[PDB]
């Protein structure tokens, strides 16, 4: 609903978007595996409605992929009443519908990021842990195999 | 308001006193019931949360302003018309025995939700709530009554004309009052007449 | 299929099999009012 | 506590009743012990008297409630009846779905660092996969049988 | 931050918001809140005590505000009362304010998980005592 | 007893040349609301 | 489309429902006559 992710072979240079938004400025790029979103405007552009265009590095390379992310309004219900807005079915439906959409990026986890209280896991394992790049990371599996088979003699 | 018995009372912090005329009567299942007195919103609804059993008093649902309220009483106004009839020119009555009843159509002067039901000699053909005031209607506003100036409404039946029983309820804030029904009516006769 | 209109419902209750009630009558009527002029409606409250 | 209930099966299991509330009866599931496919209908559980359900082939047993998410449940045309449950309704479920939320029943993911300030997690589960976490008692006992 | 706030070394400016000053818990330490009367208000927007303090903020999830069936009044501040709870709602647990554990397992999608403390009893250990080998 | 039902008797016979009667001496009711007819005329000249 | 007229305007006020008004009645009259033969005009001015 609110994710969508493309994998080039070696020609990719347009993406048609599948995912409704309430705004254009809900929709970002952040290529593969970088935490810096794409500047807006020097690396891709909006063209219509319906694509985007890239514009640095437009041919990508093989096994790279594009990923495009949505997130809506938080703070504050678009129609208020109280202030001058007005009553309709659309104020009811799109209000509702702002609801809506907050459940559908956070069950897809677009939009938590933190914690603050220790999991219960219930037995249930852990499977893209990454890789460990400081001494407070999780060390995954195939990391301890290797450091403890690196010196059996 | 639409009550029994309903005296004035000042509403303060959302809480006030029970009269004393009224304890006996909620005590044994009587409905209580509360309704604005002043402004734009005269006559509609509002609601209560609990009695202290030892003090009697009442606290009100949220966001009620201080100012003057009626308490009162509940109470119902069924009606139940007659069923349809087929007859022909010099007056005689025909088909009790092979007659069908579809519809029901009502237009209302003014009213708000009421309670329908429709049975037959076995079994229950039609229940639910109905209503003449429609999600784009400018009679429809926050702070304002809900009722409609002028409406229909439109019931299923299909079931024999004779052996029903219908019924139409409403102990609420507004009126129901009934101008004309008219109904569809199936019937097929299949021989001249002489 | 045809159609159809009661006369009015302004003659009460009554208790005769529906082939020979007159015009008007109708079957059970309970805290309403046979008004004229104004209809079928809701009877008042009482007031203390 | 909302959305989700478990029963211990010793030995005598043969009904369950249900505690939690559901929006309709098609949003529940079940699962055996810890397997991620679900029950069959029909041929493993089957409904009594909506709040007792009936096992067919008999440990622990566990429900989950899981609301609909694609819409609104009432949509407010210009040609409905004004009514009182139609508001009612809607209301009730935006609140079950952040009660079921709330309880991290249906998570799925990630697409960013997850960010802990310290604190720990229990019952990791035992690694297969090589991309996977380790837990204590694999690294432990890894230790001693390559200090023989 | 919308939820929590914190703050790091006598008086704590809040700037978050509330429905009532009963939803408001603080911890110490990563540690059981501490039991007022430890803390105390004074006024509505400053905090009292009698490292670092965290604050944490929860509304009420068992009903909404407001029924429309049993009587509630039919004007602009109940709605935007429940509108607003309904937003609360989604703030506070798009934050993950009150998780704590999980029933499915989880994917990370390659990512990698930074800042988890040292196992006790068998769970999930930390780079560092992994690289505490030294044989 | 059945709240409300019908039945058809066959006669094939002239009009009037006929006599009909309903006994009833059991602990049931009989109540007749009403009664209609089949009947075969055919004229073969106008009228005047 | 149909074409119709109103029969009369000589029987001055009536509050009821449109349904139960008799012929001729109307549903506001201020300053006016009800006057046959000349119609429903105006009323004179006040002397002094």
């Amino acid at each position: 609903y609110s994710v969508q992710i493309a994998v080039s072979d070696g020609t990719l240079t347009r993406i048609a978007l599948s995912i409704e938004y309430f705004e254009k400025d809900d929709i970002t790029l952040y290529r593969n595996l970088e935490l810096t979103p794409l500047v807006l405007g020097t690396d891709w552009q909006w063209d219509g409605d319906t694509h985007i265009n890239l514009l640095t590095g437009i041919p990508v390379p093989v096994g790279s992929y594009i990923t495009v992310r949505r997130n809506t309004d938080i703070d504050r219900a678009f129609n208020i009443y109280d202030g001058g807005a007005a009553f309709n079915r659309e104020t009811l439906d799109e209000n509702f519908k702002q609801m809506i959409y907050l459940a559908q990026e956070f069950t897809e986890g677009n939009g938590l990021t933190g914690l603050y209280f220790p999991l219960d896991m219930h037995g249930f394992q852990i499977k893209n842990l990454g890789e460990p790049t400081d001494p407070g990371d999780a060390v995954t599996k195939q990391y301890v195999d290797t450091a403890n088979t690196a010196q059996n003699a | 308001p639409f009550s029994d018995v309903y005296l004035r009372v000042t509403i303060t912090d959302r809480q006030f006193a029970l009269p004393t005329r009224l304890r006996a009567a909620v005590g044994s299942g009587e409905g209580l019931f509360i309704t604005f007195a002043d402004t734009s919103m005269g006559g509609m609804w509002v609601g209560y949360e609990s009695i202290d059993p030892t003090t009697y008093v009442v606290t009100t649902v949220r966001n009620v302003p201080d100012g003057e309220y009626f308490v009162g009483l509940r109470y119902t106004s069924v009606l139940s018309p007659t069923p349809p009839l087929v007859r022909d020119a010099n007056g005689i009555v025909i088909g009790t025995y092979q007659s069908l009843l579809v519809r029901y159509e009502l237009t209302l002067k003014d009213s708000g939700e009421f309670h329908a039901i429709i049975t037959d000699s076995s079994r229950t053909l039609t229940d639910g709530n109905y209503s003449s005031l429609v999600y784009s209607s400018t009679e429809l506003l926050p702070n304002n009554p809900t009722d409609a100036s002028l409406g229909r409404t439109i019931i299923p039946v299909r079931a024999q004309a004779q052996d029903t029983v219908a019924t139409f309820e409403a102990n609420a804030d507004t009126d129901l009052c009934i101008l004309d029904i008219e109904y569809v009516l199936q019937y097929r006769a299949r021989r001249k007449r002489i | 299929a045809f159609d159809g209109s009661i006369k009015s419902l302004l003659q009460g209750v009554s208790q005769q099999v529906p082939r020979e009630r007159l015009d008007g009558q109708v079957s059970v009527q309970l805290n309403r009012l046979s008004d004229v002029v104004n209809g079928n409606r809701r009877r008042p409250g009482a007031r203390y």
